[PDB]
RNA sequence: ACCCCCGCCGUUAGUUGCCAGCGGUUCGGCCGGGCACUCUAACGGGACUGCCCGCGAAAGCGGGAGGAAGGAGGGGACGACGUCUGGUCAGCAUGGCCCUUACGGCCUGGGCGACACACGUGCUACAAUGCCCACUACAAAGCGAUGCCACCCGGCAACGGGGAGCUAAUCGCAAAAAGGUGGGCCCAGUUCGGAUUGGGGUCUGCAACCCGACCCCAUGAAGCCGGAAUCGCUAGUAAUCGCGGAUCAGC
RNA sequence: CUUUCU
């Protein structure tokens, strides 16, 4: 999970935001 | 090397990004707080003397 | 109406230097609400002890910014008589404001 | 353990059948310090014991364990040679957390897909005699008295 | 039923099952079954014939698929062997090609391990 | 007409107001069950009145701000025990023996340097 | 990897599009190895500096969007 | 022991706290108003084996009450004479020896990033006590005017346009995540896992081939819990979940 | 248990 970019848990473990996880 | 570039660095330079900190004391590179312009090791030492105004030993 | 932030490493020169400012605008004005300690910010550094590799071992430095804020509501000249330049500003900061 | 004989950490009373025994299987089930999901599991499955059987959950419970309890088991020893495996009696506390050891590895050894049916399940089938548990626990009681001519150590 | 090149998704969702195909992930399945409004949650086994070949006739010809990329992207690497770029001998190597470490890892781009001797 | 218990524990703090009369418990606005909801420990928090009878003959208004909601539920039954001893001296003999009244001061300790978290060491290989 | 410019070396340009205005030249060395190949300035051999000495790398039209030092490899037997 | 942090209470203090009380509320402590409470930060109090039972010559030991807290309450800071010819002359300082159109200097470029291999420390896993998607206040140390960027709009997004507030208990980074509520997956090398690789982009920077991070499409490797060996941890510990900082253009 | 050498 968390190593996946494509996840939203790939994405807060990375610190990022993208479609996978966006600012609200 | 350690003279020509305490030198060196203070010279503005052909683009900001070749540009860097050094401990102004203890001339150098590595572990160099920007708060104080001073090298770890030569600044425990400051710190220690009373040097450094209201740092202290912190203990929580 | 008039607001006076103060900052400070030392804790015994704001409760000194600022609680003079107390009486320096009671005795020669009107009203005061009260010095206001504030939220102090705390800076933390965190040195490897040695010159060399000991990578454990360490030593814990803090450098402690107290503030405290004082409020006086009645600007009469009574009071920014002391409240001007009786000085006794020493490792103290000043902030005025309205 | 050099000095004293340790305090037995005394547990925080069920929250819902009021005892002490069931915090410390929930606590058991427990990983990663989820007590949430910890506890749902351990009552969804005493739902699980009410819809499959007339059954009160807790006196299955506390049968099943009273079960899977080993009265002997084999520590291992030093002989100023050889390590041979000695038979002795066992402390009630470590009957008690065995017992609970063994039921939730035996529930998580089970085929069934959802935590609270494999606690379930587990119970029911220990209580009756026969679950996993009460295996990896005859076993036990097994290995120690088919030992039993070590039985002139203890130490 | 079948959709691309030769593919045969088959009784699991769509969404998944359109995945079994080189050229579609999590997301292209997600543009092609909206711009078709199909239903995610439908099993293939039972969807319409209607509904399959509106998905087969956008898929196919949407994007490059199953076979015509896996040629493409080995005449990329094919490419890359030209006069002979960087990343060319890396491919021509077997070695990793994104600027990583090889002093160790590595593993993924190379044979298991080969291991050797040494020292005295 | 007013009854007060400050409840702590562990970062979180529990302002604890008790009233006659009714029996329902609200919680930063918010009823006591549909805050800490799917939280199997809540219940706890008002064992202080089961301990004494109170069971609903008190309402209960809490605000309740800090840390965590196991923390926050035990701020809480601090609080509540706190806050009806305050209304009766004679609510020690039975609300102390179960020690709903004392602070609990286990809280997080510090992380180490050289340790990776407190007390958990790195990793000797000697080899 | 940019969108607004390629970053290309000026003096590699110029001397490259005042080479163009008549110029067939190999004897063209440079150590911008960082710059872009530049839309169709194919032909020319520049040789590229790899840190120790220049190579030749023939600049052909399948190899545009690239850098120079793509070509002029740094370290040996890899 | 004398010092700092954390547990309980008191005093002093009201741009952070509040229907606690009552009033108005476009129902956001927002508005007049109020420090009660919470907190913030300064100063005090509090614990002494002082008190009760038992043992003891005594120190002290077991138990009990009161108390937020007992018998070192919990975490720091704090390292005897000395040991290792330990470590560092590459932080600095320094005795001696050696280089002085070079063992000094400046630059561009490459290298410190090599890869047939071996080891240490780590991350992500190998799944259903789980994975995915949506909704849903748990709260808790720090940073921010060559800065933190709310809010609008364009872009699937990274990010790009604009643009308010904040020298910051006032404004921002900030979403905490685990949890909770619903929905999906149904035990599959899988909707587990996210290596590798092709392609398209964004940002910092003179410049991202050798060498950056990020986003998006595609591609989905090994991996089904690990041989002999072997590591940490005794409680708010381990285990697990996110959050901040320093250095720092970026990483 | 086990331990020759260094
Ligand atoms: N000021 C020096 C610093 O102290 C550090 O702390 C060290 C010690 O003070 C600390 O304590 C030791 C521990 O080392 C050792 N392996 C086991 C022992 N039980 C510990 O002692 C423990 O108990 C004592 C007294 O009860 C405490 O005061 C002590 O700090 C605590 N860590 O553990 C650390 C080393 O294992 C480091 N020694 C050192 O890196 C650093 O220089
Ligand atoms: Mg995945
Ligand atoms: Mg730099
Ligand atoms: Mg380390
Ligand atoms: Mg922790
Ligand atoms: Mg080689
Ligand atoms: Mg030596
Ligand atoms: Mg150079
Ligand atoms: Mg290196
Ligand atoms: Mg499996
Ligand atoms: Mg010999």
């Amino acid at each position: 999970g968390k190593g996946d970019r494509r996840t939203r848990r790939g994405k807060i473990w990375r610190g990022t935001y993208g479609k996978y996880r966006p600012r609200k | 090397a350690r003279k020509a570039l305490i030198e060196k660095a203070k010279r503005t330079p052909k683009f900001k990004v070749r540009a860097y900190t050094r401990c102004v004391r203890c001339g150098r590179a590595r572990s160099v707080y920007r708060f104080f312009g001073l090298c770890r090791i030569c600044l425990r030492e400051l710190a220690h003397k009373g040097q450094l105004p209201g740092v202290r030993k912190a203990s929580w | 109406k008039i607001r006076i932030k103060l900052r400070g490493f030392d804790h015994k020169t704001l409760d000194a230097s600022a609680q003079k400012i107390v009486e320096a605008a009671r005795r020669s004005g009107a009203q005061v609400s009260g010095p206001i300690p504030l939220p102090t910010r705390v800076r933390r550094f965190t040195v490897i002890r040695g010159p060399f590799k000991h990578k454990d071992s360490r030593e814990h430095f803090e450098l402690r910014t107290h503030n405290r804020l004082v409020d006086i509501i009645n600007p009469n000249r009574k009071t920014i008589e002391q409240l001007m330049t009786l000085d006794l500003p020493t490792g103290v900061e000043i902030e005025i404001k309205t | 353990a050099r000095r004293r004989r340790a305090e037995v950490r005394q547990l925080q009373p069920d929250l819902v059948y009021g005892d002490v025994l069931v915090t410390a299987f929930i606590n058991k089930i427990m990983r990663d310090g989820k007590k949430n999901l910890a506890a749902r599991i351990f009552y969804d499955a005493c739902k699980i014991i009410q819809e499959k059987t007339g059954q009160e959950p807790l006196k299955v419970f506390k049968q099943a364990v009273e079960n899977v309890k080993p009265r002997m088991e084999v520590r291992s020893r030093r002989v100023g040679g050889a390590n041979y495996q000695v038979p002795m009696e066992v402390s009630p506390r470590r009957q008690q957390s065995l017992a609970l050891r063994w039921l939730v590895q035996a529930a998580n050894q089970r085929p069934e897909r959802r935590a609270a049916v494999r606690i379930a399940h587990e119970l029911m089938d220990a209580a009756e005699g026969k679950g996993g548990a009460v295996k990896k626990k005859e076993d036990v009681e097994r290995m120690a008295e088919a030992n039993r001519a070590y039985a002139h150590y203890r130490w | 039923a079948r959709i691309a090149g030769v593919e045969i998704p088959r009784n699991k969702r769509v969404d998944v099952a359109l995945t079994y195909i080189y050229g579609i992930g999590k997301a292209r399945a997600k543009e092609a079954l909206e711009k078709t409004g199909i239903n995610p949650a439908t099993r293939v086994k039972d969807l319409t014939e209607a509904e399959v070949v509106r998905l087969r006739e956008y898929v196919e010809n949407t994007w490059k698929l199953e076979g015509e990329l896996r040629a493409e992207v080995a005449a990329n690497i094919k490419r890359l062997m030209d006069i002979g770029c960087y990343r060319g001998l890396r491919h021509r190597r077997g070695l990793p090609v994104r600027g990583q470490r090889t002093r160790t890892n590595a593993r993924t781009r190379k044979g298991p391990r080969k291991t050797v001797a040494g020292k005295k | 007409e007013q009854y007060y218990g400050t409840g702590r524990r562990k970062e979180a703090v529990a302002r604890v107001f008790l009233r006659p009369g009714n029996g329902k418990v609200t919680v930063n606005g918010q009823d006591f069950n549909e805050y800490f909801q799917g939280l199997v420990r809540a219940v706890a928090a008002l064992e202080p009145l089961r301990a004494v009878d109170a069971l609903g003959r008190f309402d209960a208004y809490i605000t309740v701000r800090g840390g965590g909601k196991s923390g926050q539920i035990d701020a809480i039954k601090l609080g509540i025990a706190r806050a009806l001893v305050q209304y009766n001296p004679d609510y020690r003999a039975k609300l102390k023996p179960l020690g709903f009244l004392t602070r609990d001061a286990r809280v997080v300790e510090r992380k180490k340097y050289g340790k990776h978290k407190a007390r958990r060491a790195p990793q000797y290989s000697k080899r | 990897s940019l969108k607004k410019g390629v970053f290309v070396d000026d003096h590699l340009l110029e001397k490259v599009l005042e080479l163009n205005a008549k110029g067939e030249k190999r004897l063209i060395k440079t150590w911008s190895r960082r710059s872009t190949i530049v839309p169709e300035m194919v032909g020319h051999t520049i040789a590229v500096y790899n840190g120790k000495q220049h190579v030749p790398v023939y600049i052909t039209e399948n190899m545009v969007g690239h850098k120079l030092g793509e070509f002029a490899p740094t370290r040996t037997y890899r």
